[PDB]
């Protein structure tokens, strides 16, 4: 502490004279190689000048920031590393750093498109003076990009609240890989500085970024991106948001005449907002909108209870979109503030769903909402508040899911995902009649319209049939007045369907059928003598052979005999040509697989009153006999 | 056995035999892939080919060519990749696999089977290097010519050739030449009007094979750049065909062998081809295709001979130099533009090869200045992730030295920038392949054999650095991805060098150095900093008073540890050139021993380092012998007795199990050069080597310590030194020998008891007197009657001391004990008069037994907290309801102030906790309060048997004892009615008596420091009162400075002006 400050004020009543010396060796503009070293004496003395005084750039230690200008602008190289350091945070310096770092960016920093492919540690610090990090190391052009980067992220967000504007330009024009590192490096740097002001400073600025200006589309979309993640993680005690949003209250009632980008602009920085306003919410919406009471209700009445449907013209492509994105978090808002939800209980108006005809006419979108959606969380999010709210047979008659349904259209496709997670929570007798339901729609379902099939779809419709599974109450009461075209063209399309398991190499196909039939003991076995009646013994000249067994067999015999041999010989003698085939061999390994099951199948056949299967068992003998020719050692 | 294959054979070969028409081709295939797939292969290997010429030659050799050609067809493609797998030691298998591919080419006299030939042609170079080699090379020479009917056979026998010098035989000296001089004459007359092409023979055959001969011809004739310029050169310029990228790494690699060859007509016309040599090289470098490493090869390869015509020039010529290397900084400048990536390789070494003739015309230092900024953007960066792994660093720092040598003067400033350089590089090394770390061997010897040149100043500081930087990355070493083993590449590095000797001199400035970071200092404050935050208001006096005898910056205690062992292997081996003496010998002993003596028990195993190693003592022993009756030998002979004297004496004792463990190993080598005079004084060593007996095989440890010094002082003049000697040394080590191997110990046992003829009987004899015989217990003391109390007894004793085999036997053992000693109450519960053999043979009964739960509190934990509560529970029973029996819970508690008998530091204190704690449940116990003046058996008798043996004897070792017991139950005696009032007067008495019966200990033993715990615990007793007493104990000490004795009055002297004050 003594010799801190007694080294540098001699440091700068010489750094007078002898950079008045240095004056050939700063702007040899021969000292070529002098000047880079001046550099790393002013990073040796930024770091021992710290603490106290010669921290200050203003009053006893004047101008420096001379010295700092003409080093950015001589040359390129060498100069990246020369740099993170500086850090003088005060106006004057503003015009200068703004109008010489920019000036930089454009022959340092491109728009362009990724052109690329404690003890003892005192000796790490002793061999650190000399430049460069010895410990913190432990395409060509592309990855000293990302090194300028680090130097420019490093330090970066704690210097200043101005210094942020610079990063914000190259978050736009175009994405690149920096986008981790960023995600990585803003989140832990909103939070590092934990002191205010500084950080209302932040927002105060960029909520002006989204002020009055001519930019162009891309610079505020990615804007919502960086902004998002400077907003949704930060620190507390706040009412910047009441006031400015007091502001944007007044920012509510707006109206475009068409134009080709006036209706975005408006609804662009209205997105913005709303946006801004739940992740500020929920964690500060139920103390703001219980002491605010009717201004915060007015807003959650002018504001959601919309629904955009009879628009023409644009409008829809990209507005309605993102008008979406923030009508069900602009329901959050009444979520942080709820106690028996008014607008939760029942809808508001008629028409249309506001989502998309074309999404559901993708498919390939329906699969991102597998993926979910931003939209798809809030109602995933009324859930958390639906549960704390919920409360035998009296029981499950009454728990809204009734006010929801699945209508007789087409763009049923969401619903179903959304109940994805709501059997999450939503299982067994809290509600009887979403379960039955849901089984009567599944009838083509996604996967008829699609005759190629997806993992997306099959796996949902697969595993949504498997907690209906298990569920008593969920499988008889549709299996009696109405397992009918419901079960039939069910099981009907199953086994349609679970053709080509052979491309697949997926041993899946059994257990998934297998689980099934388990348990759905009741409705009329029609797969009995249908799955009989579809054979598919095609002759063994060939590996198609293979795709008939484990169908044939696999299926039969669990628990209890289904069908039996008996009742699928009863509709047509198909089993006589099941046999023409099982003394067919080509394959080297699972032929018998076919005889195996003949076996169990005997077995479990003369356990039952059998009599009129005896005369079969001889013809079957008959066979093994018809063979031991050929050889006889297989 | 029977095996798969005998059995798999002769069934479907004498099957295939008689009925192979397409029921063969589909049944050898499957088989095939049977013999593919793979003791099984062992025997499959040598069955199937002992049955493949007896059963699969002679027969498919015969029937019919197409038949047996799609059997041979996938034979010889799943044999011959099976040659390649499978493992060598089939020399005779193979003499009869050449039998068998001259039948089969006898059988070929047919595309498939010429391709299938060329398969067992392959696998022909697997082993070779024998005279049996040649002497079937001589007779397959033949054979190989013979070209005959147009096929496709130009490839063959230049290939065959080709194995001949891959097999290297001599004795095909004139065969060979005549080969190829018309394999020359073959591939002349070709071009013109036949083929635009030649065919796929014409290329992969002549090129494989004029590549891998030219080993002996020597000069041009003008033959070379005929020859390569017409054809290589074309091999060097199609890119369309698939597998034309691996034609094309074969010729390539000619150029490589070509080297010599390809000089001497590249020197003539490579000049003007400027374009030439330099399209295909870069042009190389375009697609990874399998040859990859083609590339690389082919261009730093051809490159090192570029450096070679450079040095293999004059001055003269220069222009064409010039011309090139600017071109070469032409790649330096674009590369900023769009990034060579590994075209980067092929400037930075590109100015590793021709560096200096340049420097001769113009000063060209500047390309060094740019090359290290250049890697230092490789290497600064190296603060990120997008750089996977250190590839290749080593190879631009090959041209680092290569060009940092030759300039004459010295730069600047970027100095510390190939430092870093080296740090980093010097981390490089233990990441690698063994071919990789070969050639780092020699990057580094470059930037020595240079910064040596200029100056040594730098490469020191690379050391200090270049250490600490490896025992913290070691932290968490490996002692339970980096270690100590990649500086046991130095020793590579050491062998050749100036610099080596340096290299030498710079470890012991680096540790010499390191320790003294108070890294040692601070974890010994550890021990003490985790007893005092262990502090509240009931639980704080007494992790003050409970103390074992004897022994915070974590990441330096640990460091410290990793670099005695690291040294320990390193150094000692390599030879010394009597270099190590001078500053090894009496220089160095003075930084041990300035540096020892702090507490430190690694450091201390450091020092018997160099200490076996010196190479010529015998200078440092018999001018010792001739100071006593060179000043620099003699100065050190003095720290060594000195610096031994204060060894086993001031830590054999004060030790504890672990820095005895590391303390007695240090002590077994001060003998060797001061031997005549360790006898007399330090014999107890290897003697004390008891405890190091069973836990030495483990890693030949304290026992390792008994065979060297009687056989080290056997082979010493010195005979009339036995009768103080052998006595009471041997007396113990027979029973080390009752059983490197823990037999193998027992091996040298015999070679040294015999080796003295008559001198082994002297041993069992005071073995067997001075170790007392089995102790035993004396008069012995509902359908069937079980009692028998001390049959049962001594066993569950003779299993609890050792407790080892996994513990199985001493778990259920003591378990059993303990439901043992509670049948010992059962009798002494009726109401009879016999019986009462059980008190007295109980007082031999209640043994030492807390010596169960403390050292169960090392290993067992389990079972000590069996054993606390039990030792506990029993004091407050024979204390509460009875008397007159108790005294031996006393006498044997009383007799663990003896247990400092053997200096197991930990038992002593590890009872102390008893003594506070019986009297606590006195405390509790104020019962018989007209009883306690009428009947006598309470406090009144407990302090007169305490401070009587604190002074016992001169304060025989019994002493000290004493300072621990009363610090803790201090707590306890502060909270006394007037009885601590007339008692209070041997409280002073106490501290009176206790500072004089060791101010002549005179002997550190270590409790000096206990007895001033003990004096400020009597001064908060003051508590005014009404001081009748105090008259007194002020005039008492007033008159004491007198008795002096050392260290007594020191303290008494604060004691006074502390008492002078409150009255």
């Amino acid at each position: 502490d003594s010799w801190w400050a007694k080294d540098s004020p001699l440091e700068t009543k010489m750094a007078v004279l002898a950079l008045l010396a240095k004056i050939l060796q700063i702007d040899s503009s021969i000292s070529l190689l002098a000047d880079t070293k001046l550099d790393l004496h002013l990073k040796g003395q930024a770091v021992t000048l710290l603490p106290f005084f010669t921290s200050l750039t203003g009053g006893s230690l004047e101008e420096l920031r001379r010295v700092l200008e003409q080093l950015i602008v001589a040359h390129f190289p060498m100069q990246s590393r020369e740099f993170p350091p500086g850090t003088p945070r005060f106006n004057n310096y503003v015009d200068c750093m703004k109008k010489f770092l920019d000036a930089l960016e454009l022959s340092q920093s491109p728009m362009l498109l990724e052109l690329m492919t404690l003890e003892s540690v005192y000796e790490m610090f002793r061999k650190d003076d000399p430049r460069l990090s010895f410990t913190r190391q432990s395409k060509l052009n592309e990855s000293t990009f990302d090194t300028q980067i680090t130097k420019k992220m490093g330090y970066y967000k704690i210097l200043d609240v101005m210094y942020s504007r610079l990063p914000k330009d190259d978050v736009h024009a175009k994405e690149s890989k920096i986008n981790q590192v960023f995600h990585g490096s803003c989140i832990t740097e909103g939070n590092e500085l934990t002191k205010t002001l500084i950080k209302l400073c932040y927002d105060a600025f960029t909520e002006n970024m989204a002020g009055e200006n001519q930019l162009l589309e891309r610079r505020r979309l990615y804007h919502c991106a960086a902004y998002n993640c400077a907003i949704s993680v930060i620190c507390c005690v706040f009412n910047e948001l009441k006031f400015y949003q007091g502001f944007l209250f007044s920012e509510k009632p707006e109206k475009n005449l068409l134009i080709f980008e006036n209706l975005i602009d408006l609804k662009r920085r209205y997105n913005f907002p709303v946006e801004v306003e739940v992740p500020m919410e929920r964690k500060k919406k139920y103390i703001e909108i219980r002491k605010e009471a009717r201004e915060a209700a007015n807003g959650d009445s002018d504001g959601p209870s919309y629904m955009s449907s009879l628009s023409y013209l644009a409008d829809s492509t990209l507005s309605e979109e993102m008008s979406q994105f923030d009508f069900s978090t602009g329901v959050q808002s009444y979520s942080y503030s709820s106690q028996d939800p008014r607008p939760a209980t029942g809808r508001f108006r008629r028409r249309e769903q506001r989502d998309p005809t074309v999404h559901d006419d993708v498919l390939e979108l329906e699969m991102d909402e597998l993926n979910r959606h931003e939209c798809m969380a809030p109602l995933t999010a009324l859930v958390k508040h639906m549960h704390r709210s919920l409360g035998s047979v009296p029981r499950d008659l009454p728990s809204w899911m009734k006010f929801l349904h699945g209508k007789l259209g087409n763009p049923i496709v969401p619903l179903n995902i959304r109940l994805f997670l709501a059997k999450l929570v939503i299982n067994t007798e809290e509600v009887f009649r979403p379960y039955a339901k849901h089984w009567l729609s599944p009838l083509l379902q996604l996967a008829a319209s699609e005759n190629n099939g997806g993992e997306g779809i099959h796996y949902m419709v697969v595993e949504i049939v498997a907690t209906i599974l298990s569920w008593t109450g969920l499988a008889t009461p549709t299996g009696v007045p109405k397992d009918e075209v419901l079960a039939n063209r069910l099981l009907n399309f199953l086994m349609k369907h679970v053709f080509h398991p052979k491309r697949a190499v997926f041993r899946h196909n059994l257990e998934i059928i297998k689980t099934l039939v388990e348990c759905w003991k009741d409705c009329l076995s029609i797969p009995y003598r249908l799955i009989f009646e579809k054979f598919s013994g095609k002759d063994p000249n060939s590996k198609d052979n293979s795709v008939g067994i484990q169908l044939l067999g696999i299926v039969m015999a669990n628990d209890l005999p289904p069908y039996d041999p008996q009742c699928g010989i009863q509709s047509s003698e198909y089993f006589q040509a099941l046999v023409n085939n099982m003394s067919f061999v080509r394959y080297k390994e699972v032929y018998a697989a076919a005889a195996e099951v003949l076996g169990l199948i005997l077995r479990y056949v003369m356990e039952r009153k059998n009599i009129l299967e005896e005369s079969l068992c001889e013809l079957v003998a008959k066979q093994l006999k018809q063979h031991q020719n050929t050889m006889e050692d297989k | 056995v029977r095996c798969s294959l005998l059995r798999l054979q002769e069934t479907l070969s004498a099957a295939d035999r008689c009925g192979a028409a397409l029921a063969g081709h589909q049944l050898i295939r499957g088989l095939g892939q049977e013999c593919v797939l793979s003791a099984v292969l062992a025997l499959q290997t040598s069955l199937v080919f002992s049955r493949d010429f007896g059963l699969l030659v002679f027969v498919r050799k015969s029937l019919n060519s197409i038949e047996f050609r799609e059997c041979r067809e996938e034979i010889l493609k799943f044999l011959c990749i099976f040659l390649e797998k499978m493992g060598q030691k089939i020399a005779p298998y193979s003499v009869e696999i050449k039998n068998t591919c001259t039948s089969v080419y006898t059988k070929d006299r047919a595309l498939d089977l010429l391709i299938k030939l060329l398969q067992t042609f392959r696998s022909s170079r697997l082993m070779d290097e024998f005279k049996i080699g040649e002497l079937f090379s001589k007779f397959y020479g033949e054979l190989a010519l013979k070209k005959k009917i147009p096929d496709t056979v130009l490839e063959k026998v230049y290939e065959l050739l080709g194995l001949l010098g891959e097999v290297h035989p001599s004795e095909m000296i004139n065969n060979a030449e005549n080969l190829f001089r018309a394999f020359l004459g073959e591939l002349k007359t070709q071009m013109t009007s036949a083929v635009r092409e030649p065919k796929l023979p014409v290329l992969a055959g002549c090129l494989k094979g004029l590549s891998s001969l030219l080993c002996n011809f020597t000069k041009s004739m003008e033959e070379d750049p005929q020859t390569s310029r017409e054809i290589f050169n074309f091999v060097l310029k199609a890119i369309r065909p698939q597998i034309d990228l691996k034609r094309y790494a074969v010729p390539s690699a000619g150029l490589r062998l070509f080297a010599l060859h390809a000089s001497q007509f590249s020197t003539c016309l490579l000049d003007n081809y400027v374009s030439l040599f330099e399209v295909l090289l870069k042009w190389c470098a375009h697609t990874n295709v399998e040859l990859k490493k083609a590339a690389l090869s082919a261009l730093e390869s051809f490159l090192k001979q570029v450096s070679n015509m450079v040095a293999k020039n004059a001055e003269m010529h220069k222009n064409k130099l010039q011309y090139f290397m600017e071109q070469f900084y032409g790649i330096i400048r674009n590369v900023d533009s769009n990034n060579k990536e590994l075209s980067i390789a092929i400037r930075g070494y590109g100015l590793f090869a021709g560096p200096c003739k340049v420097i001769n015309a113009k000063d060209v230092d500047f390309m060094y200045v740019e090359l290290i900024q250049r890697c230092k953007q490789m290497f600064l960066t190296q603060t990120d992730t997008g750089d996977d792994r250190v590839y290749q660093m080593p190879s631009f720092l090959q041209s680092v030295a290569s060009v940092l040598l030759y300039l004459d003067t010295v730069p600047e400033v970027y100095t510390p920038v190939l430092e870093h350089l080296v740090v980093m590089q010097i981390d490089s090394f233990p990441q690698y392949s063994p071919k990789m770390q070969l050639v780092c061997c020699r990057a580094i010897v470059k930037v020595f054999l240079a910064l040596a040149a200029k100056g040594p100043v730098l490469r020191n500081c690379i050391s200090t650095v270049v250490h600490q930087g490896l025992i913290r990355i070691c932290s968490k070493p490996v002692v339970l991805k980096d270690y100590v083993d990649l500086f046991r590449h130095l020793l590579s590095s050491d062998q050749m060098a100036d610099e080596a000797f340096f290299s030498v001199n710079s470890s012991s400035e680096s540790l010499n150095h390191l320790l003294y970071d108070e890294f040692v200092k601070s974890v010994l404050k550890i021990v003490e900093k985790l007893d005092l935050t262990l502090e509240i208001q009931t639980v704080g006096e007494q992790e003050n008073g409970d103390e074992a005898p004897g022994v915070t910056s974590d990441p330096a205690a640990n460091l410290h540890p990793a670099k005695p062992k690291d040294f320990s292997a390193f150094i000692n081996l390599v030879e010394f050139c009597r270099e190590i003496l001078p500053e090894k010998q009496a220089e160095f002993f003075e930084p041990w021993v300035y540096s020892f003596s702090y507490e430190l028990i690694l450091q201390s195993t450091r020092l018997p380092l160099i200490s076996g190693f010196y190479k010529l003592l015998s200078i440092t022993v018999r001018n010792a012998k001739k100071i006593k009756y060179d000043p620099e030998k003699y100065s050190c002979f003095a720290l060594f007795v000195k610096f031994g004297k204060e060894v086993a004496v001031k830590m054999k004792q004060y030790k504890d199990e672990l820095l005895a463990s590391c303390l007695t190993f240090l002590l077994s080598l001060p003998h060797n050069i001061i031997e005549l005079d360790v006898r007399a004084y330090v014999p107890a060593l290897q003697m004390a080597f008891k405890l190091g007996l069973s836990y030495t095989p483990l890693a030949e440890v304290g026992l390792n310590a008994l065979e060297e010094w009687s056989i080290y002082i056997d082979r010493h003049v010195m005979q009339p030194y036995y009768k103080d000697i052998l006595p009471c040394l041997d007396g113990y080590l027979k029973t080390s020998a009752l059983s490197i191997s823990l037999e193998e110990i027992r091996i040298r046992v015999v070679q040294m008891l015999g080796s003295l003829g008559g001198q082994i009987n002297k041993n069992l004899l005071t073995v067997t007197s001075s170790d007392e015989m089995m102790k035993s217990y004396v008069a012995w003391d509902r359908e069937m009657k079980p009692v028998i109390f001390l049959d049962v007894f001594l066993p569950r004793v003779t299993e609890l001391a050792l407790t080892a085999s996994d513990r199985q036997t001493k778990v259920a053992a003591c378990e059993l004990l303990h439901s043992m000693v509670m049948f010992m109450l059962g009798k002494a519960t009726q109401m009879p008069e016999g019986g009462q053999g059980a008190p007295p043979m109980y007082q031999l009964y209640k043994r030492t037994f807390p010596v169960l739960l403390r050292l169960a509190c090392d290993v067992d934990q389990v079972t000590r907290q069996l054993y606390e509560p039990l030792v506990m529970q029993l004091i407050h029973w024979f204390t509460n309801n009875k008397k007159f029996e108790s005294q031996d819970t006393v006498a044997l508690l009383e007799a663990i102030l003896d247990g400092i008998v053997d200096p197991v530091d930990s038992t002593l204190r590890d009872f102390c906790g008893r003594c506070i704690r019986e009297f606590l449940k006195w405390s509790i116990k104020q019962i018989t309060p007209q009883q306690q003046e009428k009947s006598p058996v309470n406090t009144k008798s407990l302090f007169k048997r305490l401070y009587s043996l604190a002074l016992h004897p001169n304060a025989f070792k019994r002493l000290g004892a004493s300072l621990a017991f009363n610090n803790i139950y201090r707590e306890f005696r502060e909270e006394e009615s007037l009885v601590e009032q007339f008692v209070f007067e041997a409280l002073v008495i106490y501290m009176e008596s206790l500072a004089l019966a060791h101010a002549d200990e005179k002997s550190l033993g270590t409790i000096q420091q206990c007895c001033d715990a003990i004096d400020h615990l009597c001064r908060i007793i003051e508590k005014k009162h009404v001081s009748l007493n105090k008259a007194k104990k002020r005039r008492l000490p007033r008159g004491f400075p007198p008795s002096a004795s050392l260290c007594l009055l020191d303290l008494v002297k604060w004691l006074l002006a502390h008492c002078g004050r409150p009255q």
